[PDB]
């Protein structure tokens, strides 16, 4: 087997900056005979399949950005993003065929840096239908921020809540570079019928103090 | 117009075979052939076979040899792949694809959607939806939020899609977390102006192949 | 030594 082998695991480069992902194969994927590199560099954006970009280690396939370029030779490759754009949020593979089996790369991960985008808040009370079923889910919201960084608490009566919460962040926006955030209170209907106030408070590098939403139950 | 359509995503018990289709469409069929990878949850591809889909002739990975038997269907121009012996270690999406038709003139390189395909001893549970409805604390600067919770099922995954796929810009299906009982939750949210929660309708369509479940759930202000 | 049936798809 060909190993394949990124180099970084993931990178993080400004909007319109340049962006380099390295790969080095254990054997030699130049063939003498008509001196071409087997090899090929696909990108994969989010819950999407691969996309091929670069074929024989430097030729762009119909339809690729000319920001994307391939070089390298033998054993060592390099695939350049010239000036990183939004829309370039995905995980990059290299990829041989010069023997069976045919062999991939451990895949690099690569984030845009923007500016920094503080979150705006949302919460969501229980649904009555979901009460019904004898269960309280708390949903608080933080969307449209940058960076990922983002520091949630729940208060139930002004009280700082432990272990009764789930988060879960997004991928990167292609659009806007951003991500979003859920973090979810659940409890009894029991225990959420004992207090009042439900409160979100959120911390992130964009804003200067903390902010915080909050509802009365039954309102 | 060329594309390739993959099976739905599905369940099995450890020791079981599953049997992964690959619709063709758009090209000739029997002129290349079809490649199956696998792509394990964050890790890197797998390339597992390949299948010329003219003279049905195959070639497979090692790894794979033992339990793996990639066919085709003329007539229906499709390709099939069937891993026998489950393990929960072959827990991941399958992708059939053309890799790299590479000719003078062209290349081609087309990929199908991927498969899920989850490998456990874990009962299949189909999701609770509910409602996440705008409200003043859900609304601020023009702007409203509103979604669907999908509650406790099992295995991965949910799709969700907003006003049965016309609703795209601004929507977050969030990564599934996994809940102490075992069971998966996911939110899906999207933000919309809060002064046309009037005359809009938003709904969320949720589907759950393996225990083929189906929900559109309106979502409603207040 | 290329393996020209590691991809029959490459010319």
């Amino acid at each position: 087997d060909i190993v394949m082998t990124q180099s970084p695991d993931s990178l993080a480069v400004s909007l319109g900056e340049r962006a380099t992902i390295n790969c080095k194969s254990s054997q030699s994927v130049l063939y003498s005979s008509n001196n071409k590199n087997y090899l090929a560099w696909y990108q994969q954006k989010p819950g999407q399949p691969p996309n091929l970009l670069i074929y024989w280690a430097s030729t762009r396939q119909s339809g690729v950005p000319d920001r994307f370029s391939g070089s390298g030779s033998g054993t060592d490759f390099t695939l350049t993003i010239s000036s990183l754009q939004a829309e370039d949020v995905a995980v990059y593979y290299c990829h041989q065929y010069y023997s069976s089996p045919l062999t991939f790369g451990g895949g690099t991960k690569v984030e845009i840096k923007r500016t920094v985008a503080a979150p705006s808040v949302f919460i969501f009370p229980p649904s009555d239908e979901q009460l019904k079923s004898g269960t309280a889910s708390v949903v608080c919201l933080l969307n449209n921020f940058y960076p990922r960084e983002a520091k949630v608490q729940w208060k139930v009566d002004n009280a700082l809540q432990s272990g009764n919460s789930q988060e879960s962040v997004t991928e990167q926006d292609s659009k806007d570079s951003t991500y979003s955030l859920s973090s979810t209170l659940t409890l009894s209907k029991a225990d959420y019928e004992k207090h009042k106030v439900y409160a979100c408070e959120v911390t992130h590098q964009g804003l200067s103090s903390p902010v915080t939403k909050s509802f009365n139950r039954g309102e | 117009q060329v594309q390739l359509v993959q099976s739905g995503a599905e369940v099995k018990k450890p020791g079981a075979s599953v049997k992964v289709s690959c619709k063709a469409s758009g090209y000739t069929f029997t002129s290349y052939a079809i490649h199956w990878v696998r792509q394990a949850p964050g890790q890197r591809l797998e390339w597992m076979g390949w299948i010329k889909a003219g003279n049905g002739n195959t070639r497979y990975s090692q790894k794979f040899q033992d339990r793996v038997t990639i066919t085709r269907d003329t007539s229906t121009t499709t390709a099939y792949m069937e891993l026998s012996s489950l393990r929960s270690e072959d827990t991941a999406v399958y992708y059939c694809a053309l890799l790299t038709v590479l000719t003078p003139d062209d290349a081609f390189d087309i990929w199908g959607q991927g498969t899920m395909v989850t490998v456990s001893s874990a009962s299949t549970k189909g999701p609770s939806v509910f409602p996440l409805a705008p409200s003043s604390k859900s609304t601020s600067g023009g702007t409203a939020a509103l979604g669907c919770l999908v509650k406790d099922y099992f295995p991965e995954p949910v799709t969700v899609s907003w006003n049965s796929g016309a609703l795209t810009s601004g929507v977050h299906t969030f990564p599934a977390v996994l809940q102490s009982s075992g069971l998966y939750s996911l939110s899906s949210v999207v933000t919309v102006p809060s002064s046309s929660l009037g005359t809009q309708t938003y709904i969320c369509n949720v589907n759950h192949k393996p225990s083929n479940t189906k929900v559109d759930k309106k979502v409603e202000p207040k | 030594n290329v393996d020209p049936n590691a991809n029959p798809n490459v010319d």
